Formats: structure tokens, C-alpha cells, sequence
RNA sequence: CCGAGGGUAGGGCCCGUGACUGGGGCGAAGUCGUAACAAGGUAGCUGUACCGGAAGGUGCGGCUGGA
RNA sequence: CGCGGGGUGGAGCAGCCUGGUAGCUCGUCGGGCUCAUAACCCGAAGGUCGUCGGUUCAAAUCCGGCCCCCGCAACCA
RNA sequence: AAAAUGUUCA
RNA sequence: UGGUUCGUGGAGCCAUGGGGGAAUCUGGGCGGACCACCGCCUAAGGCUAAGUACUCCGGGUGACCGAUAGCGCACCAGUAC
RNA sequence: GAGCUAGCCCUGGCCAGGGUGAAGCUGGGGUGAGACCCAGUGGAGGCCCGAACCGGUGGGGGAUGCAAACCCCUCGGAUGA
RNA sequence: GAAUGCCGGCAUGAGUAACGAUAAAGAGGGUGAGAAUCCCUCUCGCCGUAAGCCCAAGGGUUCCUACGCAAUGGUCGUCAGCGUAGGGUUAGGCGGGACCUAAGGUGAAGCCGAAAGGCGUAGCCGAAGGGCAGCCGGUUAAUAUUCCGGCCCUUCCCGCAGGUGCGAUGGGGGGACGCUCUAGGCUAGGGGGACCGGAGCCAUGGACGAGCCCGGCCAGAAGCGCAGGGUGGGAGGUAGGCAAAUCCGCCUCCCAACAAGCUCUGCGUGGUGGGGAAGCCCGUACGGGUGACAACCCCCCGAAGCCAGGGAGCCAAGAAAAGCCUCUAAGCACAACCUGCGGGAACCCGUACCGCAAACCGACACAGGUGGGCGGGUGCAAGAGCACUCAGGCGCGCGGGAGAACCCUCGCCAAGGAACUCUGCAAGUUGGCCCCGUAACUUCGGGAGAAGGGGUGCUCCCUGGGGUGAUGAGCCCCGGGGAGCCGCAGUGAACAGGCUCUGGCGACUGUUUACCAAAAACACAGCUCUCUGCGAACUCGUAAGAGGAGGUAUAGGGAGCGACGCUUGCCCGGUGCCGGAAGGUCAAGGGGAGGGGUGCAAGCCCCGAACCGAAGCCCCGGUGAACGGCGGCCGUAACUAUAACGGUCCUAAGGUAGCGAAAUUCCUUGUCGGGUAAGUUCCGACCUGCACGAAAAGCGUAACGACCGGAGCGCUGUCUCGGCGAGGGACCCGGUGAAAUUGAACUGGCCGUGAAGAUGCGGCCUACCCGUGGCAGGACGAAAAGACCCCGUGGAGCUUUACUGCAGCC
RNA sequence: CGAUGUCGGCUCGUCGCAUCCUGGGGCUGAAGAAGGUCCCAAGGGUUGGGCUGUUCGCCCAUUAAAGCGGCACGCGAGCUG
């Protein structure tokens, strides 16, 4: 839906906030299962190695369930859907009859009170997790494992999915959010449905501060700098570059393919 | 204005203390040099309890 | 002193 | 007290005027091209969109005031 | 002032560096086709090559001096 | 298959 | 590739990182590419005084200084600052 | 050497008093149901005035200064990057 | 004898500048060898969201006291923060540690690295964060939540008395958290009082009065009382909480849905304890006595503080661990644990004093810097603002005279109002609140405090709402209406926008050159391009490792543009990037035609042609929101003029829209038009654009601006054009007393001359010796071995299709 | 070049005359008035604005006239910037 504001201030005239109506009466989270201390820090042991990180709201990590094959066969009741500061998506709090409480990343269409479960069994319904094989060709799916028993790694961003395209002996072909065509092992779990919160892309930050709230420090142009700092630094009053556009570290930034050629992963990929 | 000396007993101790110098080869040599020199004070005297 | 002023005037 | 009126400030409607600019009307025999009327030599017209010295061209849908 | 590029039939351009041979398009002229014009077709004419010098057996062509034309430069005070 | 034009008034 | 006077030089010898990979005296390395001949040695295990270097320390001497010199310090100096 | 300074991390503190009056609520109106409109409530904001506080715009003084960046008048922000 | 030489010493300027805020001093009396400066009294001024109190950091004897003045004090000094000596810092409850965990540090296992070393889950360390039991008075010259007095708590250990399956570093719960706004009841704090208590006081015209003045509390266990915070009670089933659980979690039936009940705080009350003014009398360098049997009560305002883990709303979604409760396991249940009561035990370090400053950071008794808490009263709408003033603390460690110039800081001015000037720079006008009233434009919010105005004090009368009180008196808040009074003037003092029109740039709040640039630079939301399938790309590190990210294409890295609106054209030849299992070239290596050297020979040893040989380059395509680029010359229309139209050469293609003398326009003050008496500027136009132009974006855009330009009104000392006055200096006297500089000096003008700008040489002229206050023409004045410039086969930063390497990648 | 601060403005001036005005004079194609030109003469005087950093210049309103130069394109230990 997206919340919109009137221009009672500049920067409030474009600004735009998510709709939280799917956030069920459960705004503060769940101890026990999560949260952990989350360790803010824009850099490695010592030095900054990703520029322009820092500031922005304190967070608690929700330790979510990315391998659903523990509770094969054990169903769970979806108890709530809550805000997760550390991902684009929303998260489902679910209660297993087992007693155990996990969070699942919350798919589009998930309703509270719903039944959900994981395993070879598993009715093909939104919320359920299955090894890729038993899932019908053509159904859209998410939180897909890359290699079996290694955890969900594909399609967890808000409003993303992959679609099952066909099969090939032990592998089923996937069409990933990027549009790539991937052979992913049959035995990999993946949960049916799309991610949801799909209006995430429609949000307009609206002002500088908002950027900072999310811990995004000001990014400065190479043009703004000096020859010591950047290939684009200097010279006089503005300058068009004077070389093929580059990163600060000298590599070209328009076109230069960067995936290494001889990756053994290659023989499992069929697209862009 | 604000000058450059902003005394702190903990800082002076953690920074220039006998135990800091002892911790690394760089520092151990400092004690060696100061000893051979005949320095009355190997490290700065940080006070208080 | 140590300068550090540049030769202006 | 009110008060003709004068003063100060700020709006509204109308008239006149202005370097320049826009298209228009009209003025026998100036220029360029051929759009339309015959199937006008690409049927025409059309709303819209883009483009082109100019009529105009073309895309999409429509019409018979054409086959 | 300095630099380097150019004047070739009526118009716009080749031809030079490896000297002896001036060609292309348009235009012009004569003839056709058309009722007539253009378009189109067949023929033809037209160049002291900016000048002054000489280098050579021979100069559009190579070398000097002027004459216009075009472009670049004139910085630090 | 391609083919433009015909000064003004009677 | 390093070492040797040897800077690829005709470049050996001595070390070695990589690859291949023997032999036990009729076996093996060397005498400056290489081959022959003639000779010198016996690798891939280790220990070994003395002669040599040095002067914190003790002593002796001086065509060494004599308090701006001689060590930074002749004096409670690596102090005061 | 980051006790100045730059950034980030962890944990605390601070921001007088005034204004302006968004969403949303409640009532009324309207409609087939709506959209929407009126109040009333509400208290939003890199919102406004303005101390503390953080600054350093303009001018004057200062120039072996009170001061190796100060002082006077004036001025920017002041619930947020 | 020289090196702007080095060390030291002493001169010069010089009794000159200065003596550190313009908050301010006068006098009497002491003490003393000696007093503007020390002690005391009186008078005066200054601070009072401090220039007053209390901590933290830091400082380390500065604290108190005795005796002292050589030096330190910008003067003096009998004084001191200085010298000599002595004295002073008391804790189970405050803080820190025998408690906990955060970032981070360290680090067993383990991984890595030529060595030194680097990483690293557990654990440990690590603190104004979590946890934790003292409040109020009294004493010292100097310490007190520490000693003492009263009242009240905390742990251990050993006992008795009784309760129960007790019981782990293990499980679970709790602890436990954001921002903004907030309700109810309290306390701190404050105002008032005809009531209570007090020494006193009638002055100078009047007042013996419900008169003036001063003061009317604090702490306090249990139990209450009032606020409020926490929390459902059962019974079954159970596969999860990494062993086990009765616990928790998940189901299913009952009763509650209430704070009824359990507890937990806060506040009142409380056995009792303590305090207790003005004034007067005393002797202090200060404290004491009395006032006292002191009284110790009633209203009112009221928090940002307490009840606290309260409530509501919002998005950016808001530490951990232990104490604490509980569950069980090994063990053991003559243990052990819990409740109650007794006795006993309760360590280590800090405590002085400064603490917005003369004791900390600035070489100084330095006008600067320095974190937290309290910060009273009145009035001005409020308030931590502003003026004065409680308490408290100061008059800033040189003074005394004088009444010049000139400077600083400030007040006022005839008439004119910007004529000043690069510019209204500066200074003035305006100014608070309440109420009328407000334009273009606009993204519908704004522009708005538009602009422009009126009201503002005091007296009396009438009157409407609340709040606390019972539905009332009072006390406290908002109002309305009507008469009237005075002054030049009613936010009468102090704090408090000048306004408008129109361009340029940037959307905007923001950020920036600490120490000359705050902007149109940077950033910014947003747009696009590109990279990246996750052991991601990218980055740091030799590596291990880590960031990215405990993220996963709505994600992350790089680049450009920089809200928004309308848009962003043509060129892929060159350069870059992307795509091409062909072809050309291609290094090691494979391959050996064949040749060479030695050998009597088998052999040993050299070279070495075909051919097989990757990437890269070539080559073939693609690609401009990739690096970039986007023409010239002639002719032509029935007045001329101009050229829709034509020819031609060249290119990879020959700048479209929109804009244009521009932050771009050289010729240039282009030419018209506007504003002005007059306008190299400014605005609007024309287009001949030296040399605009579409994401190094193009043209516009409401709002916004310590940005830049133009104009106008208002208003002025900016000016015409100055004048007067104030104080701080200057000046004189007493005291203390520098500096840069300096070859030496007995240092005149002119005209000449001289290395070409003479006090010093020549000629003439003028001029008794020496100071003080001033002015700056000169001593090519001072200060810095010229920053410009050039030189040196001097040095650095940067660049690239300069050379040669290296990382990285292939 | 071990430093001579470099434009213009303000301020304060002073000097040369090859004079802008005023005084005196010759010639005039000088009727008069008003001009033209040359000689003598510097004693004194030589405005205020708009524009521009400007010097200069162009303008507006005047005037007896709106003089020209030198003095380190006079004058920054005088100011401005
Ligand atoms: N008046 C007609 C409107 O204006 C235009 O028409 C104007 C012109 O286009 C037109 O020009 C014509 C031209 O078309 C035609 N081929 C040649 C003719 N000689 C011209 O004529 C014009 O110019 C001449 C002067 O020389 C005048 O005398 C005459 O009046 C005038 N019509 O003359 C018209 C003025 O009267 C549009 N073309 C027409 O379609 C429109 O409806
Ligand atoms: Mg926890
Ligand atoms: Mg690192
Ligand atoms: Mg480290
Ligand atoms: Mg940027
Ligand atoms: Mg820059
Ligand atoms: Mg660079
Ligand atoms: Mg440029
Ligand atoms: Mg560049
Ligand atoms: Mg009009
Ligand atoms: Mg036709
Ligand atoms: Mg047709
Ligand atoms: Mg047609
Ligand atoms: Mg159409
Ligand atoms: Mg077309
Ligand atoms: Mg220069
Ligand atoms: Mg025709
Ligand atoms: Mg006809
Ligand atoms: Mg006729
Ligand atoms: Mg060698
Ligand atoms: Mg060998
Ligand atoms: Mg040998
Ligand atoms: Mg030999
Ligand atoms: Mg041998
Ligand atoms: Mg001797
Ligand atoms: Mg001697
Ligand atoms: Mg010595
Ligand atoms: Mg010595
Ligand atoms: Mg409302
Ligand atoms: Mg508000
Ligand atoms: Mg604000
Ligand atoms: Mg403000
Ligand atoms: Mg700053
Ligand atoms: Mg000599
Ligand atoms: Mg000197
Ligand atoms: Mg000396
Ligand atoms: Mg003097
Ligand atoms: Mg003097
Ligand atoms: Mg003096
Ligand atoms: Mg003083
Ligand atoms: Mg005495
Ligand atoms: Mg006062
Ligand atoms: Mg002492
Ligand atoms: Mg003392
Ligand atoms: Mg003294
Ligand atoms: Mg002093
Ligand atoms: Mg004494
Ligand atoms: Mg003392
Ligand atoms: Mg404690
Ligand atoms: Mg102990
Ligand atoms: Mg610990
Ligand atoms: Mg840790
Ligand atoms: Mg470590
Ligand atoms: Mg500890
Ligand atoms: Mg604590
Ligand atoms: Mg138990
Ligand atoms: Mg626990
Ligand atoms: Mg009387
Ligand atoms: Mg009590
Ligand atoms: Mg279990
Ligand atoms: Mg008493
Ligand atoms: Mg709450
Ligand atoms: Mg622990
Ligand atoms: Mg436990
Ligand atoms: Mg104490
Ligand atoms: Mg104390
Ligand atoms: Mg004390
Ligand atoms: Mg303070
Ligand atoms: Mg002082
Ligand atoms: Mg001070
Ligand atoms: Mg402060
Ligand atoms: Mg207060
Ligand atoms: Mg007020
Ligand atoms: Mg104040
Ligand atoms: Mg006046
Ligand atoms: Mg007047
Ligand atoms: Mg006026
Ligand atoms: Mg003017
Ligand atoms: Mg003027
Ligand atoms: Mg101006
Ligand atoms: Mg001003
Ligand atoms: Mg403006
Ligand atoms: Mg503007
Ligand atoms: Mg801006
Ligand atoms: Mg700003
Ligand atoms: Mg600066
Ligand atoms: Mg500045
Ligand atoms: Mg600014
Ligand atoms: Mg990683
Ligand atoms: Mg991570
Ligand atoms: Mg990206
Ligand atoms: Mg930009
Ligand atoms: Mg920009
Ligand atoms: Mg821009
Ligand atoms: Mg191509
Ligand atoms: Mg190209
Ligand atoms: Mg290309
Ligand atoms: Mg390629
Ligand atoms: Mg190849
Ligand atoms: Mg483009
Ligand atoms: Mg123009
Ligand atoms: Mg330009
Ligand atoms: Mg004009
Ligand atoms: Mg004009
Ligand atoms: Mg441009
Ligand atoms: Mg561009
Ligand atoms: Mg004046
Ligand atoms: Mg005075
Ligand atoms: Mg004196
Ligand atoms: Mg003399
Ligand atoms: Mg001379
Ligand atoms: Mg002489
Ligand atoms: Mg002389
Ligand atoms: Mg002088
Ligand atoms: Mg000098
Ligand atoms: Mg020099
Ligand atoms: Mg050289
Ligand atoms: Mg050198
Ligand atoms: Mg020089
Ligand atoms: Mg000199
Ligand atoms: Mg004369
Ligand atoms: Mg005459
Ligand atoms: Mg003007
Ligand atoms: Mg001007
Ligand atoms: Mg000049
Ligand atoms: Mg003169
Ligand atoms: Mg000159
Ligand atoms: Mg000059
Ligand atoms: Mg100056
Ligand atoms: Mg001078
Ligand atoms: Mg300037």
C-alpha cells in the first residue's frame, strides 16, 4: 500500500513509509528463539573495507530458520508476523506442536493461524518446505538451498522468488530472481511461495537522514576527490573523467566482468 | 582553546605503562635502551589508586 | 611561529 | 460621536501604450516542391503520437464521405 | 609580430611528396524526347594553374620574395 | 514496373 | 636462483625452490662447457681445544685534555629541564 | 604517537519556554455503497522564534596581544545528518 | 675581526611601552622598623542559571596553625596559594575491589606466518551500564552519610526452634531496555496568611496600627492510610527447551477476568530524636551567648523529580551477563536447603584542599578551554531570557594627578537625506505581546511575522468562566463591558525583525579549507549505467583470517548525475568494455629432419628445421546515462535586402529540442527597449553563439540562502562637513621596568657627481648647545638568505598510449 | 632578488608652463557684441553627480574656467584593498 505524507515539510513531500498492516499485534519480538546481540561495526580487524558504513539505529538479530529439515513432518501454527530490522522481508513467528518456536521468513499470503510444515510429505501450499524434487515443475518457490543441507541462500529478499523450470537427473533447473538459469540439486529444500512485502521497492527514503537511520554513510564521488584519492580526482573546474570510468582502486566500472572464469560452479549455470 | 594535553591516569598507564612496553618487541627495546642509558624512570610515573 | 602562513600579500 | 474630504498602505476590473515575438487576413502575372479532386499514380479522411524546408510522411485504432 | 595550410576551366574539388600526361561533378553550348518546360538521352566548347624571379633539356609539380585567404599561438609578471 | 509542372483577365 | 673475482659469459665448482630420479668399489664427485686420457678425492650423520675478535670490569703507561677542553656528567647527571 | 584532530564501535548524559497544527480518531453531511467535505479532538516534523549548548557570517578592536586564533557588536543551527 | 658563526658576559632603544578586562572605591581605628596594598568597623559599587553552592576528571600538601619576607607576587607587603616547623585525611551501609557482563583486549583448542609475530568459538580481563545494605543532626583550627547521638539496615559463621526431597558453572523464567507525546496521585521547591512565636522599632510631616521587621521545620522502623507497579488459579496430555525436570514451552478441558487476591515500591502519618530568625550583648584572624519552655499552624502555585517495568502513538524497531525466582542431574537424604531467633565475624584502596579555576589543559596569579547536579524573589505573555536583588561571593595585586593632540569604546546634532563608497560597509530605522489585515506565485503545505496598521499605563464600577475547596468563603488562573486620571512619551527602564520588488546559482535541513576562502564547492533523497548465484563481487592482510553479511538481485560493490516538471537527439571509424569452440601471429614444452665435438669403438655431449603448441595482439561484430566527437565553399525569389530552394567538397556523423553578449561574448560600454536628470553595471529583447547544448545533463521551478548582482521605500554622522560631550589610554608625579634593532657616528639643504636615487664626495646655501610632546617624507627604514622569475645535469606531489620494473589479474 | 610593496581611490601637498579661466597685448577675412590665432604672463582659482576597480572616457546639471604634466605612472613604518 505504502504510507504517503503531505508536504508539511520539504522532504516530507516525497517521503514514504511501508504499510505495517501485516504486522500482527506483536511489534516487540520474541526472546528465547532470538534475539542475539548484533555486532555493529563497519570494518574488519582494524581498517574499513566497505566504505560509508555506520551510524543508524541499534538492532537486535532475529536468528531465523534457514534449514527447515530439522522438523520434517512436524507441523507448526503460524502465531504472528513481525518487523525484522535486519532484512527487507518480514518474518513469521511460528509455534510447532512440538512446543519449539522458530521464525520463518514470511512469504506473501501467509495468514496467522495457518498450518505450515516441512518434508517430502507436505501439501504444496504457501509456507511449506520440500526438497526441490517433489515440488511440481513451474511452481514458484523461495528460500532455496544451493547445495543440500547447507541452508536457504536464494530468494529471501522482499518480493523475490524463483520458478522451477524443469529437471535433469538429480538436478532441477531454477530461474533465480536475477533471471539466471541454475541447476540446483534435487535434494535442496525450498519453501513454496514468493517472499512478500513486495511494496518494499516502492518506498521513497525522502531525505538524507533516513539513509543515515539505516546506517548508510554519505558516498562521495571520485570526481569530488583528488588524484591521490581517486582516478577521477582533479583536475580543474569539473572534468569529464579522461579515461575509462574506474573504481578508486583502478579497475573499470562500466562493463568489466568480474566473476572468475574457471569457477567449478560454471557447469551448473545456464543464464544471465 | 582546547590544547593537546588532556591528562588521564588510565590512558597514560594503558598507553605508556611498564606492562604495555613489555607486551611487544618494539616496547621491550625501549626498556632496554632506557636501562642502558641509565634512566632513573623507565616508564612514566602514573599516580593515584 | 612555525609559519605556517602562505605568502599572501 | 459621526462626518465631506485629504493622506498612507495593499488588492481587484477596464483602457491605452511597449523593444521584440506569434500566428492570421488581404494584396493580377515572384520561389520551392505535388499533398488533395480519376485508383491523383501510396484510396482518402480521421483522433492521437513522433518526425520532416514546405505541402506532408509514418505508427496505432476508427470511418465509406473508396474498391 | 611569430607559426603552417591554401590560390587550378563559370562553381566546388583532384592533380604535386616519386618533374614531362591537367581530370571529376555541376554548369554552359548544339541536337533529340514532349503540345511545351524540367527531368532524361547523343555530341561539343571551355583552365595566362595568384604573381615576380631560375632550377632543369623540361615546372601546375622543385626553391626563394611579395600578394591576398584560412586556421593556430601570444604564456610568467 | 517509376514519370513533376502548365502566368493573369475574357 | 644465490655464493665465488665471475654482471649468462665458452660458466665450471659449491649451495639450493620446482620436475624427473640411480648406484655400493667393475660404485661415485672433481681437476672451469663437452669427450677421451691421465690424475685428486670418497658426498648425502655429528663432535673437536689452541692460535683469532671484543673491552662492561681490574691494572699499567702517555712528545693525551686541563673545567667553552677531556666522556653528555671532574660537582649526588642521563639529574634539573 | 588517535590524551589534539577524523571516523566508527560500546555505554551514559544533555536540549528553558514559546509557536505552527499532518496523519489518525469522534460527530455531523453526502452516496446504492463510496470518494470526499465540515467541525471537534489529536500532536506529527532533518518544521518555525528563541536561551543553554554547538557554531563562526559581517564589521570593529587586537598585531613584542589577555591570547602562537582572543575580545566587543552582529549573525547560522538549536528533536536532529 | 667577520661565517644572519657557537657559548658566555655586558650594552643600545629607556627610565621609554607596559604593569592582563572601565565591576569602584572613600574613611576611621589597629598592628608594625617600615602600610593606597595586612586585620577590624562604617559608607559605596559588582556578580547572583553566578563571578554562589555540590560532585567528576585532573593537580598532589596548595588544607589548618605557629613563626617569618631574600626570592616567587608585574607596585607595596606586616599579607599570601611563598619560606621553616608542627598538626590534619577515621567507613560492613559512599565509591572501587574479594559480583556481572558491553565494545574491545587477551586468549586454552585450533589456523597461519622467514624470525620477531598475526588471527582465534570457550574462559578470563575489561565500566560513570547491570547488582548491591544510611538517613537526620552534633562536634575539630583543620575530617566526617567515615567520629559522636538518635533512629534503621546488609551479609557471612556457629548455634538452638521449626518447615521441605535438598541439591549444579546445567534447563527455563526474570533481569530486559527505543524515540515523541503524555494521564492520575504525590514530594522537592516557592508565594501568601487577619493565625502562632519573637528581641525590638514610632524616625522627618503623618501612623500604637489585624503596623514595621524576623521566623513559622527536618529525619523518623513497625502498623496503618493514600497513590500506583507488577502478576491469572486449576487438572490432564507432551515427541520441544541438546542428560534429566513437577519447571518452561505447545495442545485440551474447567473456573478468573477482576488488579478481587497475593505481593512490590513511593508518599503521608507515625514510638522517638534533632533543629530552631531578626535583633542585641560580646574579643576574635571569628565563633559564641541571649532572644526559646521559641513558635513550629492554615491556604495557595507546583515540577523536567517519585510511584516506573504506567499509558498512547510512531518507525529507524530499540545490549549483555550476574544477583534473584524456579526446575531438576550427579551425589546425598544422621546430609543439605528455607523460615525465625540468638550470639559471633565483617577485610583491602580512596576520603585533606582547589575544582568554569591563582591549585586542572594553555612556559605566566594567562580576558581562552574544561563533564554532571542545585541554581531563591519580584516584574516583563512565558522561560535557564532580561533588569534589580536574597543566601553566598567579589571590587579582578600598581597607584596618585591632570582634562592637549591622536586612538579605543560610547552619547547627541541644525538643514539635507546614500550626494559617501568597490558595496548603505558600518551605524541607524524596525523591534515584545494582543487584535484587524494581508499580493504575485504555488509542488495546495506554503509565500505569512507578506506588506500595512491599531491597541499597550493607572483609577473606579459592573460582570462571564474555571481551579483548589463541600454544592461556598477565601486563595489561584483566564476573560468581557462601561466611565475616568496623568505625562512629550504607558512591552514609559532592560531583553526583542528594517521592509519590498527583481535576476544568477544551488532544490531544500545539512557539510567543508582547526589557524585569511562557509560558497554556486561536498553531501543529499532520487534517476541511470555497470559489476556480483554467494566460499558473491568488492576491500584489508604474505597467509590464516575478517569485513561485505550471520545479508542473498526489492540484495550488495563501483560510476556518474543530483528534489521535482518537460526532456535527454545524430556518429561504434579511433579508444575502452562486451560477444566471437574459424583464421594469422604466439612463450615454455613436445617433436625430431639434419648438422657438430670427441672417442679404436660401442657411446657420451652439443645444437637444430618441419609440425603440434595457451592467453594476449590481430581480425569479425556489438555497445555513447562507455572515453569522446557532432563541417566547409559558391549560387538563387518581379525594388533592394535576405535566402525556403540548388550545386559541390569532405566526414565515423556533419548539434535536434531548449537556451543564448550567458558565472560562457574576444571585437564590446554589440544594437534596440526599460529603470535614472544622467546607468561599461542591472532587467527585458534581437542573434553576428571568438568559444551554449541535453546525466562533466539542457531548459525551467514553489519554497528555502550569514551565497552573488540591480533597484526602490523607510531610516540614519556614510557623506555635504563637521561640532560638542563621556570614559579607558596618551600626558605629569611616585613604584616596577621590557623589546625587535644596532659597523662605528661628531647623522643639515640645494645643485651636481659618484655602481646610474648622497647626512659622509665637490661647489654653494643655511645652522648656538640639549631635550619634551607630536607628524611620518627619508635614512633605498625593521622583520623574514624573494614566495614571482631564472639558474642547479637540486627535491618532492600529481599525470599519461614517457622508460623500466612490481602488486594484482589472465 | 640575505626583498626598492606593485594599480586605482582617500589624505596632504608642492613644482614646471608648452595656460583652461581671470590680467595685458599684436594680427584678424576684428562694424558692435561674440569669436579666431599668436605673444607676454603662472598670483590665484580650476564644481557636484550617474557608469565602471578603473586611470581615461562617455554621459547629467552647472561654470570665469571643468588646464596639462613632474614629484619611485608623488604619497600603503598615512588609510583603503
Ligand atoms: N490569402 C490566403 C492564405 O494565405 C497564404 O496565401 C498567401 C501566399 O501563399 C500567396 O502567394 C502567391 C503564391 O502562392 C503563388 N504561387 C504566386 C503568387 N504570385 C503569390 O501571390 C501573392 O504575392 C503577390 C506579389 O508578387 C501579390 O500581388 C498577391 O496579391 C499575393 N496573393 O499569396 C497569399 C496572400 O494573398 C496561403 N498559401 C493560403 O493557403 C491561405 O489560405
Ligand atoms: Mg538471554
Ligand atoms: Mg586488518
Ligand atoms: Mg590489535
Ligand atoms: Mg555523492
Ligand atoms: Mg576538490
Ligand atoms: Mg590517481
Ligand atoms: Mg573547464
Ligand atoms: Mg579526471
Ligand atoms: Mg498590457
Ligand atoms: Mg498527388
Ligand atoms: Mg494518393
Ligand atoms: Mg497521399
Ligand atoms: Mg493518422
Ligand atoms: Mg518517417
Ligand atoms: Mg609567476
Ligand atoms: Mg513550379
Ligand atoms: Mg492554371
Ligand atoms: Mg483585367
Ligand atoms: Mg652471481
Ligand atoms: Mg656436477
Ligand atoms: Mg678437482
Ligand atoms: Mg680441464
Ligand atoms: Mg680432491
Ligand atoms: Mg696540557
Ligand atoms: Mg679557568
Ligand atoms: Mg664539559
Ligand atoms: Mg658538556
Ligand atoms: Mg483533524
Ligand atoms: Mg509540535
Ligand atoms: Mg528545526
Ligand atoms: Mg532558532
Ligand atoms: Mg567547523
Ligand atoms: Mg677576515
Ligand atoms: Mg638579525
Ligand atoms: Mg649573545
Ligand atoms: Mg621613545
Ligand atoms: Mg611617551
Ligand atoms: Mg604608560
Ligand atoms: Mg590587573
Ligand atoms: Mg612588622
Ligand atoms: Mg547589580
Ligand atoms: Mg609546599
Ligand atoms: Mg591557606
Ligand atoms: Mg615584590
Ligand atoms: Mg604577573
Ligand atoms: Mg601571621
Ligand atoms: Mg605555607
Ligand atoms: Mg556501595
Ligand atoms: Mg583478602
Ligand atoms: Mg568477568
Ligand atoms: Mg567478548
Ligand atoms: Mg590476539
Ligand atoms: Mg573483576
Ligand atoms: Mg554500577
Ligand atoms: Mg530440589
Ligand atoms: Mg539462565
Ligand atoms: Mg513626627
Ligand atoms: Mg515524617
Ligand atoms: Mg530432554
Ligand atoms: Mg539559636
Ligand atoms: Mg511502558
Ligand atoms: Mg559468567
Ligand atoms: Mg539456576
Ligand atoms: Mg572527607
Ligand atoms: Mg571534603
Ligand atoms: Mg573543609
Ligand atoms: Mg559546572
Ligand atoms: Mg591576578
Ligand atoms: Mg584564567
Ligand atoms: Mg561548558
Ligand atoms: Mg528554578
Ligand atoms: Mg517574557
Ligand atoms: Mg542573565
Ligand atoms: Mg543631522
Ligand atoms: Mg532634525
Ligand atoms: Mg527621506
Ligand atoms: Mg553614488
Ligand atoms: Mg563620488
Ligand atoms: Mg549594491
Ligand atoms: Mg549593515
Ligand atoms: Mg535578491
Ligand atoms: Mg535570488
Ligand atoms: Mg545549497
Ligand atoms: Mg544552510
Ligand atoms: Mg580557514
Ligand atoms: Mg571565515
Ligand atoms: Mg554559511
Ligand atoms: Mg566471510
Ligand atoms: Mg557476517
Ligand atoms: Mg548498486
Ligand atoms: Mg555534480
Ligand atoms: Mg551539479
Ligand atoms: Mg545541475
Ligand atoms: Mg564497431
Ligand atoms: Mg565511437
Ligand atoms: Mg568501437
Ligand atoms: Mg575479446
Ligand atoms: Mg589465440
Ligand atoms: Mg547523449
Ligand atoms: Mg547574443
Ligand atoms: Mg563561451
Ligand atoms: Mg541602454
Ligand atoms: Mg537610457
Ligand atoms: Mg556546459
Ligand atoms: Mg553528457
Ligand atoms: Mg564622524
Ligand atoms: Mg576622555
Ligand atoms: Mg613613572
Ligand atoms: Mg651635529
Ligand atoms: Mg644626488
Ligand atoms: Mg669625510
Ligand atoms: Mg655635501
Ligand atoms: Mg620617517
Ligand atoms: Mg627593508
Ligand atoms: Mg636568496
Ligand atoms: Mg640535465
Ligand atoms: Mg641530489
Ligand atoms: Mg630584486
Ligand atoms: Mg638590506
Ligand atoms: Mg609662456
Ligand atoms: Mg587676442
Ligand atoms: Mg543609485
Ligand atoms: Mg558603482
Ligand atoms: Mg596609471
Ligand atoms: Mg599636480
Ligand atoms: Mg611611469
Ligand atoms: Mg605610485
Ligand atoms: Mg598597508
Ligand atoms: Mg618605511
Ligand atoms: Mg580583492
Amino acid at each position: 500500500a505504502v504510507k504517503k505524507f503531505k508536504p508539511y515539510t520539504p522532504s516530507r513531500r516525497f517521503m514514504t513509509v511501508a504499510d505495517f498492516s501485516e504486522i500482527t499485534k506483536t511489534e516487540p519480538e520474541k526472546s528465547l528463539v532470538k534475539p542475539l546481540k548484533k555486532t555493529g561495526g563497519r570494518n574488519n580487524q582494524g581498517r574499513i573495507t566497505v566504505r560509508f558504513r555506520g551510524g543508524g539505529h541499534k538492532r537486535l538479530y532475529r536468528i531465523i530458520d534457514f534449514k527447515r529439515w530439522d522438523k520434517v513432518g512436524i507441523p507448526a501454527k503460524v502465531a504472528a508476523i513481525e518487523y525484522d530490522p535486519n532484512r527487507s522481508a518480514r518474518i513469521a513467528l511460528l509455534h510447532y506442536v512440538d512446543g519449539e518456536k522458530r521464525y520463518i521468513i514470511a512469504p506473501d499470503g501467509l495468514q496467522v493461524g495457518q498450518q505450515v510444515v516441512a518434508g517430502p510429505d507436505a501439501p504444496i501450499q504457501v509456507g511449506n518446505a520440500l526438497p526441490l524434487r517433489f515440488i511440481p515443475v513451474g511452481t514458484v518457490v523461495h528460500a532455496v538451498e544451493l547445495e543440500p543441507k547447507k541452508g536457504a541462500k536464494l530468494a529471501r529478499a522482499a518480493g523475490t522468488s524463483a520458478q522451477i523450470q524443469g529437471r535433469e537427473g538429480d538436478y532441477v533447473i531454477l530461474r533465480l530472481p536475477s533471471g539466471e538459469l541454475r541447476k540446483v540439486h534435487g535434494e535442496c529444500y525450498a519453501t513454496v511461495g514468493a517472499v512478500g512485502n513486495a511494496d518494499h521497492k516502492n518506498i521513497v527514503l525522502g531525505k538524507a537522514g533516513r539513509s543515515r537511520w539505516l546506517g548508510r554513510r554519505p558516498h562521495v564521488r571520485g570526481a569530488a576527490m583528488n588524484p591521490v584519492d581517486h582516478p577521477h580526482g582533479g583536475g580543474e573546474g569539473r572534468a569529464p573523467r579522461g579515461r575509462p570510468p574506474a573504481s578508486p582502486w583502478g579497475w573499470q566500472t562500466k562493463g568489466l566482468k568480474t566473476r572468475k572464469r574457471r569457477k567449478p560452479s560454471s557447469r551448473f549455470i545456464i543464464a544471465r | 582553546m582546547k590544547r593537546t594535553w588532556q591528562p588521564n591516569r588510565r590512558k597514560r598507564a594503558k598507553t605508556h605503562g611498564f606492562r604495555a612496553r613489555m607486551r611487544t618487541p618494539g616496547g621491550r627495546k625501549v626498556l632496554k635502551r632506557r636501562r642502558q642509558k641509565g634512566r632513573w624512570r623507565l616508564t612514566p610515573a602514573v599516580r593515584k589508586r | 611561529x612555525g609559519g605556517p602562513k602562505k605568502k599572501k600579500k
